[PDB]
This record gives structure tokens, C-alpha cells and sequence, in this order.
């Protein structure tokens, strides 16, 4: 069974081919203490171990905007995800990888070198995250708006042939929302600043905030009563109440001007991807929109997207937003299907092919 | 990144 | 039973000579994908299969102006006609084909070689398209004004057997009208450039274009009101309204100077063709003018043809424009009758005579 | 003294009749602030002023693909051109305008309205850009290929008598190359996404990009050494190096398949335009090819155009590419000659002629 | 001296009397632009000027086949002949005009008033083209095979006077062959249809076409061996090859059944014309057969005419096909001799008689 | 544009 | 075609 490891900006999912769910999922963070140990452990903690003791460690995300910014920490995560999470030697099973589109060539080139040299995997393949997500849905035509923690990309696919000229990539994802949420949380007096305290903010994001159907009326509604106000309990026991910030932090996805970014919203970006496609294939792309990634798990994001695309799209068009409940692990599930597909069993990159040519073999 | 952005 | 395969510039028709309607009618186009396949499809699509998936294909017409420009491509359509549409082995039944008049000798010669070598048909025959049209109308003396996508030929026929010295061929037909339509469709701001977008224009031409009785008064009528504007819905869903362009495109048939061609219009070409015949015969040909081909399906073209020919022809004698309702498949229907006619059965070019002479025997 | 203002997709050139160079050249952009103001200037910045403060504004091009997509912004540029750059009153001198061929009928129709009610110009003429380019060279015969910022077109002219049916227009120009350059620049790790950063890419294109004579040979050369790598300095002091992208971005002109466009290359488009012309005038067109526009200033494009056409064109024919060093302002320089022509004073659209009839007089 | 202006169908020849060759030989085409002009215009181009810019012109011949279509276009060419090509004014000197054999006087009467009123020539003389062909050949008796670009005339003149009853007209000329050439040129895949491409076909006909002595024998040679194939270069640089079209277009003259005409060939028409005259002069006509016109320049036509007529004519008669190399300009050359005569002053149609 | 392209 | 037109 070929290993399917999907390294994400915020969380990485690793498992086995043919299974329906990832075997081990842990946050993609490597942390080291910022103090000295007077008492009589380890230099660096990686994975869920770092989260448990995060009050001392300095959490660093090795992946930023889908680009490996620190190859030292990448070697730690992969070494930990094989020998401590999956408990399988990588010298016998081929490993499948997922990478965001429009990434630097060096990013996937050094990914090739590490496993061929350090882990000595028999073979490995790198696939687009959006392409794999369509496999999980069981479909063959649609625009995969894959919004993650570091990257947000929409890759239109029609009857197998994917259009590379219509692929749009945005640096607007969950981590930007988390930074924005802690910025607006200061208006109520809460001052989560430290990188260890950032994970607390993310927990607030994963439980309370939601996407409003319309922004204008909800601002008046939240400022005229206290129905929308919700209470959250900090790990130390302190209780905080957040009101209109629930529908403001996820609102940055559709109005990126809040963060100072000039890029269009996720509703405009996924609509712009359709227009770059040909006129004939636009009909089958409007009704087959597929969402994926942890960013698209907000309550009501599907309804908001349907309303926003309808205004941009022609009135006669029928817009359908497909939001499977398992879309958090949609990329990995599609990757598990690929590694079991018979035709794909010959598309891998053998060790012999790497030796004769070099790292450049991966780009094809 | 190298030029533009941080990564 | 004998197959009657009437390969056309835009659309090819295949039947069984025992029916009044072709069994399989599909566009004569072969499309190939212009993007790579990341969804791990066939190399090329032929016919109506390519039309449905025309968004991701570069449609190429193997026939241009009644001349097979891509013999490798045409060897596929016939393979698709016999084995996929009609689902009958050519090795058991004879095959009838139609070729436009005044065609290069190498065009028909290579047709004979392919069928007697690649498909090994027991017998073959190439018949003039116009002669078959007359037999469909139950007439033996009339000038057939056939117009398709590449060939607009007027072949006068007198007691059958046609008159070779009076055959006029004009290279202005439906495909030119399609190309002219998109050139003038940019007037209102609609840009159709790609091959896939061309087929959309062809649907617009087939459903909204009509021949004006008087071009001058229709230009003024359309420029003073909006009763002539009609709305068509694109596959994407955008609504486009075309006004004077409804009758400007079909007017290129009668005024080829719009396309910058020195050739006379189809109304004058028919008049010129009759003048090349004998004086006594000109009485019969004028009263038995028979239209054919899909190009002559515009609403009111027959009435306009009568008015134009009457002015050129002497006033002492009458003009009768015959417009059968089935003239789109007139060429094939005559082939169906001819193949079922007892006389033609002695005109089958058998395989044994082919080997003793070669492909040059078809010219007769 | 007739004013000759040539509005382009990227830059608009304004000056005076009888001169040899444009008086004022500035980018055709209207930008407005996005970040909220704090210290107590203007609502919108137009021209080179937007270039200086491009780090804060959102730069928008009022002209895209030769079609004015925003008439509000377009009026500002003309107002800024007359009253800030030329510093002249339009009420006393005529204005000569240029438009791309095969443009929407309502495009220049609004152009006549603006100069006749907002500026009250005494007269105004609209001429095709390709026609004016032949004026500057002093020639009377040749196929003018005008590859501008938004529209690339080839308009053959023989002894003054143009051939509208041989005019081919391509929606592939410098702006598309700029968008393609930043798409491939992400391969090395440089990410330019804001419209302000687009100007940085455009500056890179105008300095380091060039057209390779043999694309296949050059690609192997760039991957086997480091001779082609060149260093460019960003405005913030960062130094970046680009390798094979120097000849890859301009290569899209000859192979539009890189952009995903089905249209033919600039070499094929020029050859296809000549083929539409008659046989007798083909001889005088092969030896008189004229290039114009900023896009055609790549070092080595003239040599590449000579080689590509030579393979397509008959070997007997002698092809001579004319590449004047001042081809950037060939449209304006030819326009200046037209305004100073004595015979041209009778073709000015007078104010009396416009108001009595309406905008219908233009498009003649 | 006098102007020998030959307003022949197609090629028109002009010159001065007493000269050996025409000074100006330019096509009789009045071309007009079809594509609009965006930049600069000579609304009509006439003659050699139109041929140079023939790509963007609609070349219309003012003379169809002897029947002048536009009498306004004819004045344009005559205006071009005097003022442009010859740069002379017919006011000082008379003009000489050539006439196609057996034409209605309606054609002549309109010709008379144009020279006398539009141009005010002091004198003018209309002469039969066929008669002048024998004059340039040095013999006043015989039969003239007048075969031009429009209409073929078989005029067996006697003592310098044409026989009205013996004139036979065959509508088989160079223009009809030119149309037939491109009709059969489409067999090999070459399609010339517009008026501009018609001139290209004519140059091919004048340079590559030849008459085969034996039609059936050459067919076997043409099919078996491609030695008869020859290459021609188009103005655009393309190269084309013709294998049997070289001798299949000129063969239409002898076998009009190729083009659907029930009439007989020039060889049979020549034989028919001789019998219409009296028997006593028939032997004289058989010996003196002078070909004329540009149509009869296909190499080997004299041998083919010699062979075809000999079989048709009785064995007792002797056949001598006189084929001067200058047969194209014989109509003009003969006119120069006639005008140079000192006795030509008597039958001048002066201004007084108009 | 209106139909096709963007402009 | 070969000479004339495209086909
Ligand atoms: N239910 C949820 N509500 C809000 N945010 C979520 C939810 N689930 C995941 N996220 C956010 O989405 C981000 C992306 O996580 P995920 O898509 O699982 O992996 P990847 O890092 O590969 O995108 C996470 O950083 C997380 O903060
Ligand atoms: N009802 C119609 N109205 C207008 N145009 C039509 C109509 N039907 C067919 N056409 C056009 O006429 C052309 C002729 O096609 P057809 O006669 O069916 O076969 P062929 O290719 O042999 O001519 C078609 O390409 C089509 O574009
Ligand atoms: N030297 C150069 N090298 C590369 N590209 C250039 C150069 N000069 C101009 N360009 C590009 O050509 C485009 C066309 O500009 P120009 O032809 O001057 O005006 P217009 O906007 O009318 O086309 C510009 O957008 C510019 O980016
Ligand atoms: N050497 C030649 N070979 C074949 N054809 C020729 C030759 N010279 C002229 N012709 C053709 O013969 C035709 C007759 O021309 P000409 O005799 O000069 O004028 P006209 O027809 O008025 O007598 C012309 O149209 C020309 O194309
Ligand atoms: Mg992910
Ligand atoms: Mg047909
Ligand atoms: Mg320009
Ligand atoms: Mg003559």
C-alpha cells in the first residue's frame, strides 16, 4: 500500500492507500523551548507533542503559503510522521505528495531530493491538491476551490483535461484569517500576541465564527442586540465574549481589502477562473463547484458562495455548490484513490529514473 | 517566496 | 443493400439506400485536445462526440471547399462512419459516394484507393452531387443549384446525364457565411474567434439568419426600429441580440463583394449557367430550377431567388423556383434512389476491374 | 495646428501636427487610493503621477484589448492630456484619434460623442492605427503588423487601396505577455500579484526580454550553463536573476499555445493575412513587411520574423522585414503627417456635420 | 505621318505610318478598383498601367467578342492611346482604324463619330483587318486565317477585296481557349477564377501551350512519360506543372466538341470557306493561306493546319500554309504599308465629307 | 467585449 | 487547392 502523505500549511494528513480516512493527523508545527532547563528532555518537539506543551515552546510553521521556508523542520516532520505516527519504514512503500499549483520549482525539487536520498523511497509522485480533491468527490468535471491554511487555489477541470491557463492562486487562507482575527480581537481588550497564544485564537476560529449570508444586515443585527454574542473559555479559565467578530474574520475571504490585500475575494476568484475557461465548458463548471480544505468548513460558507456567484453569473444559470461533509480531508481521500488506481501505478517516478537524470525528472 | 511575500 | 455515404464539407450523411432519411447524420469534424490530461481519454474525437466536448478540442475540418485536405483525418471519419455509426462491415456491401463537380483529379482518385485497400469494399461508385439531387425531386430536366459549406455549384441537367460544358462552380458557401458572420458580429461587441466559438455562430446562423426580399429597404427598416432584433442564448448563458446582421450574412450569397470576391452571386451564376445551354433547352431549365443543400434553407431564399432571376431572364417567359422541404438531404436521397434503381447496378466499379486498372479507373 | 492624440492600451501619445516626436507620453492608467487616508490630496491620479505613487493606488487600465471598458476613467485621461500635458484648449484645434480595426461599433461611437459635447472640438477624425503606421515609413505598399499593448493586427495595404477582407486581429499583445511573464516568474520564486507589482514586471520585460532565433536550441543552452542569466534590481533594493524566462515570455507571440489561446502565432497571422490577399499583390507584400508598436521592439524579433516566414513563404520570394528604430511612435508619427496634409483638410468631421446627423456619420 | 491604330480585341496596337513595328502594344482592359482606398486616385486604370496593379482591379474588356460592350470604355482606351502611349495629338495628322471582318455598320457609324467629334481627326479610313493581313504578306490574293483574341474570321479575299459571301465566322478565339485552359487546369488542383488570375493563365498559354501534330499519339506519350510536363512560376512564387494541358487547350481549335460547340474546327472552316467561292480561283486560294492573329502562334499549328486541310482537300490541290513570324502584328504592319502609299490620299474621309 | 474575452 | 484558394 503506497503511502499518501499530504503536507499542509496548518495540518498534515498521512495514511495508507485504499483506506477511507487518514491514519494519523497532527498539526504541522515544530517547536523548541525559549528558556533553559534547570531541572534534570528533547531539543525540539514536533506534532501533537508540541501542542500539549505549547506554553513553553515557540511554535514555528515550516510551511508558509504552501512553500517550504525551512527544510530543517521539514526533515523533522517527515521523520516523525513515518517513525512515530505511521510506524512504517519508508524504504518499502512509495510515497505520494500533494503540492499547491503555481509553486516555485525549487519547492517540489527539494521534496524530490529528500525522500530519494534521506528516506530512500522506491518511488514517489507529486500531484496537485485541487486535482486530487475531485477524485474524492467521485466527479470528473468541476472547479475545485481548494482553500487551505496557506494557499487558496481554484483549478477548473472539464472531462479530464485540466486547463492550466485558468488556474488562479491566492495567498488568502486560514492563517491570514487567524492573524486578522487576533488583530480585531484587540478592540474588545483581548490581546493574544505570542505565537503560543495564536493557537488559542485558532481554536476560537474553529468553533465560534461563521460566514454571514449578508454582511450589512448582520452588522446592524449584532450592534443592536446581544443574540449573536457567544462566550468562550480560555485554557487558563478566563471567559471571553466575542460579538460581531464572529462574522468579520471569515468575511475577509470575500472582502480581502480588510487585510490590505488587493486580490479579489474567493467568490470573485472562483468566478474569474470560470471566465478564463472557454464559453462551451462554462455550463458544466457552474453547476459542479466543489469546495475542499479546512477553510471551507465555516457554517454557511456554501450558502454565501451560492448567493455571491449567482449575482455574478447569468440569471438563467443554475449554480450548485457541492460541500461534502468530509471536505476537510477531501485532498487526502482523493490521494488514497489515486494510489489504488491501476492506471496510476505506472505513473510513479522510479529510483532508477531519478539517478540517471536528477531532480529535474519530477517536473513533467 | 524570494521577491514579493515572505515565503 | 448498398451503403450511400455522402461525405460533405460540414456534415456527412450515411444510409442504406432503403430509406428516405440517412441513418447517421453527424458533423464531419475531428477534434483533438489542446490541453494535457491530469485526470488519470482517447487521442481524438470524431463527429457528434467531438461536438459535445468541443470546449477542450481544436476542431479541424478534413474537407475544405469539397477537397479532402487531410487524408489521414478522413480515413478516421469513414472508419467512424462504418464501424461506430452504421455498425456495418463495408466488406459485404457496396459503397456509394458523392463528389463535387470540377474537383481536382487527385481528390477522387485517392478516394478510390482508400476504399479498395483500407476498407476493401466489394464495389464503389462516385456520382455527381447535383445529379443525385434531381432524382430526389422526381425530375429529369432541371438546373440544380446546390450550395453547402465549400461548394456552390449549379449543374444544368437535360434529360439526365447533365451538361459538363455548362457546369459552374463557385467557392462561396455556408462556411464563408459563418466566417463572415463572426467578422460582422464583432460590430456589436461579440468576439467569436476560436474554433469552438465558430460552432456557436453556426447555430446562430441556422436559427436566426434569413434572406431579405429587398436589401435596401430592409437596411432602413432595421435602422429605424427594433422589431428585427432577436435574442439568442449562448451556452454560457449570456443573451445577445442581433439586428441587421440577421440578413446581412445571407446577403453575401447574392453580393459576394462583401467578402471581397470578384465572383458573381448565386442568383447571377444560375442565370449565367443557363445561358451556356442550347436555346431550346433554356425553356425547360428555367421552369425546373431545383435548390438543394443546407445553405438554401434560409427563410425566403426561394422567393428572393425568383425575384432576382426574373429580372435577369426575359419577361416573356416564366420562372419557377422549386424548394422541396427535404432539400437538406436531397443529395443523399437521390443516392438512395440510384442505388435502389436497377440501371445503376451495372455501374458498380468492382474490385477485380480495379486491380487491373488502378485508382485512375474512377474517372469516366 | 491639428492635435494628434493616439490613445493606446498601455500608453497614450499626444502632440502636435508637423512635429516628429510626441510631445507628451505617459501611461494610460487611472489609479485611486485603497488604504484609508490619515494625513490631510486628490481622488484619482492619472498618468506618470500614478507611476510615482503606484505603491498605494490601485492601478486600472481604462483601455483593454483596444476597447474602452470605462468611459468615466477615459474622460479623465483626455481631460488630463489636454489641460495638464499639452496645456492647450481643444475648442480651437482639431483632434486626430486612432482606433484598432474590427472594434465594436459602439466603441468609437462614444469617442465622437465625448469630443463633440465635453470638449467641443471644432473637428475630429478617426483613423486605423495600421494605416497611420505606413505613413511614417513613407511607403505606399506593405502588410503593417501593429502589435500594440492590447491588440495585435495585420492590415495589408497595396498602393493605398487597403484590403479589409484580409485584416486579421489577434487579442494577444504586450499586456498578455506581461501577465504571462509573472505567471512563469513564480517558477523561480518571484511572486508579483498586485497591479502595482505588474508595472515592475513590465519594466523587467522592457529591459531583459528578447526573442530567441531558435527556441529549441536556446532552451537547452539555458539549462546547460548560466550565460543567459541576467540580474535586475527591484525598487526596494532586492536583486533578482532570471534565466530562460528572457526568451520564454516573448516566445508566446509565435506560439500562443503557451497562453492557452487557439489563435495562430504572429508569424502565421502575418503569413495568413498575405494569403487572403490576391496573387498579384503578394509579391509586393513579402518585400514590404512593416512592424510597429512597442511590443515589436524585442531585440531580435525582426530576424526571427524573417526566418519563420521564410519557411512558410515560397523559397523564390525575397522577404524583407522593415524594422525602423522609431517604430514605437510610428502610429503617432504617421498621424502627424496626415494632419499636416493639405488634401486631408476636407475629411475632418465638422461640428455642423455631427449635430445635424448624429454619431451615425462616423463608421463611414 | 498617319496613325495605324488597330483597336483589336485584347491586344491593341498603335504606331506611325511608314514604321515596321507598332510603338505601343498595351492590353485593351479598363480596370477599376474594387477594394476601397484608405490612403493616397485614378478612378479608372487603362492599358499597361492597369496590368501592373491588376491585383486590386476588376479587369473588364470593352470588346466581348467583336461586340463592343461599353462605348464609353472604348473612348477611354482611345484617349489613352493618343495622349498617353503615343503622346501625340490627332489634330495635326489623320488616323487609320482597323475593322473586324463582316461587322454591322452600327459598329462603324459609332466609330466614325468618335474620331470626328471627340478627337477631331482631319481624316480617317476604316479597313478590314483580314484584307490588311495579306497586304503585309506581299500577296493580294489568297485566304486569311484571321484568328484573334475575339472571334475567328476566315476571309478568302480576292484582288484585295473580301468576298462577303465566302466569309465564315467561328466563335473560337484566344479568350475562349483561355477560359477552357483554366476549366481544365482545375483537374490538377490549380484554381484560377477571378479576373486578375485570368491574365496569369494567358501568360501560361502564350509560353507553354503548343499544338500537337497527332492528338491520339501524344495522349499515350503524355500518360506514359512525363517529359511533356513543364514548370511555370506564379507571381507569388509558387510553381505549377502542366502535363497534357499544354496541347489540350490549343487542340480545342481543331475539335470544338471539347467546349460543347457544334461548329467545326478552324481546319474544317477553312476548307468550307474556299468552296463558297468560284471554282476557277479555288486553286489560287489553296496555295496562298496566310495565318494571322496571336491565336495562331502555337508552335506546330502550321504543320497541323497543313496536315488537316490536306486530308480534307482533294489530292490534286496543293496546300501551302504561309505562316509569317510577324502574324500577330500583320494587321498593323499591313496598315503601315497602306497608309504610306502615295495614292492613299484619294480615299481619305476628310473632315469636309463627315 | 460583451460575449467572448473580457473587454 | 495548390494554386488559388487554400485547399
Ligand atoms: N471547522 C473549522 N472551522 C474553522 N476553521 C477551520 C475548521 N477546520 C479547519 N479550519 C482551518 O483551516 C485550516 C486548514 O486546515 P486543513 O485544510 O485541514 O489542512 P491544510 O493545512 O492542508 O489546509 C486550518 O489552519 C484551520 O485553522
Ligand atoms: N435551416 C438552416 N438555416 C441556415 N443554414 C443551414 C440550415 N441547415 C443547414 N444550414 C447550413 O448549410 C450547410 C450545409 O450542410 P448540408 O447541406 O447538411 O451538408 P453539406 O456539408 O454536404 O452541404 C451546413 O453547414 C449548415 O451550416
Ligand atoms: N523596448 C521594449 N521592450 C519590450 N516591450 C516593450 C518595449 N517598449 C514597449 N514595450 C511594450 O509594448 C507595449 C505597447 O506600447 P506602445 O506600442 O508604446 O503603445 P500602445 O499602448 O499604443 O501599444 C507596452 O505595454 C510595453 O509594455
Ligand atoms: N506567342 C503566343 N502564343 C500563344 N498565344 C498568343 C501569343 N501571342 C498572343 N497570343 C494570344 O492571342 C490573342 C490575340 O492577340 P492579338 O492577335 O495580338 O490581338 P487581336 O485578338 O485583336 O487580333 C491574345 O489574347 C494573346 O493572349
Ligand atoms: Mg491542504
Ligand atoms: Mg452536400
Ligand atoms: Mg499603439
Ligand atoms: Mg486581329
Amino acid at each position: 500500500a503506497a503511502l499518501v502523505v499530504d503536507n499542509g500549511s496548518g495540518m498534515c494528513k498521512a495514511g495508507f492507500a485504499g483506506d477511507d480516512a487518514p491514519r494519523a493527523v497532527f498539526p504541522s508545527i515544530v517547536g523548541r523551548p525559549r528558556h533553559q532547563g534547570v531541572m534534570v528532555q528533547k531539543d525540539s518537539y514536533v506534532g501533537d507533542e508540541a501542542q500539549s506543551k505549547r506554553g513553553i515552546l515557540t511554535l514555528k510553521y515550516p510551511i508558509e503559503h504552501g512553500i517550504v521556508t525551512n527544510w530543517d523542520d521539514m526533515e523533522k516532520i517527515w521523520h516523525h510522521t513515518f517513525y512515530n505516527e505511521l510506524r512504517v519504514a519508508p524504504e518499502e512503500h512509495p510515497v505520494l505528495l500533494t503540492e499547491a499549483p503555481l509553486n516555485p520549482k525549487a519547492n517540489r525539487e527539494k521534496m524530490t531530493q529528500i525522500m530519494f536520498e534521506t528516506f530512500n523511497t522506491p518511488a514517489m509522485y507529486v500531484a496537485i491538491q485541487a486535482v486530487l480533491s475531485l477524485y474524492a468527490s467521485g466527479r470528473t468535471t468541476g472547479i475545485v476551490m481548494d482553500s487551505g491554511d496557506g494557499v487558496t487555489h481554484t483549478v477548473p477541470i472539464y472531462e479530464g483535461y485540466a486547463l492550466p491557463h485558468a488556474i488562479l492562486r491566492l495567498d488568502l487562507a486560514g492563517r491570514d484569517l487567524t492573524d486578522y482575527l487576533m488583530k480585531i480581537l484587540t478592540e474588545r481588550g483581548y490581546s493574544f500576541t505570542t505565537t503560543a497564544e495564536r493557537e488559542i485564537v485558532r481554536d476560537i476560529k474553529e468553533k465560534l465564527c461563521y460566514v454571514a449570508l449578508d454582511f450589512e444586515q448582520e452588522m446592524a443585527t449584532a450592534a443592536s442586540s446581544s443574540s449573536l454574542e457567544k462566550s468562550y473559555e480560555l485554557p487558563d479559565g478566563q471567559v471571553i465574549t466575542i460579538g460581531n467578530e464572529r462574522f468579520r474574520c471569515p468575511e475577509a475571504l470575500f472582502q480581502p481589502s480588510f487585510l490590505g490585500m488587493e486580490s479579489c475575494g474567493i467568490h470573485e476568484t472562483t468566478f474569474n477562473s470560470i471566465m478564463k475557461c472557454d464559453v462551451d465548458i462554462r455550463k458544466d463548471l457552474y453547476a459542479n463547484t466543489v469546495l475542499s480544505g479546512g477553510t471551507t468548513m465555516y457554517p454557511g460558507i456554501a450558502d454565501r458562495m451560492q448567493k455571491e456567484i449567482t449575482a455574478l453569473a447569468p440569471s438563467t444559470m443554475k449554480i450548485k455548490i457541492i460541500a461534502p461533509p468530509e471536505r476537510k480531508y477531501s485532498v487526502w481521500i482523493g490521494g488514497s484513490i489515486l494510489a489504488s488506481l491501476s492506471t496510476f501505478q505506472q505513473m510513479w517516478i522510479s529510483k532508477q529514473e531519478y539517478d540517471e537524470s536528477g531532480p529535474s525528472i519530477v517536473h513533467r | 517566496w524570494x521577491a514579493x511575500c515572505p515565503a
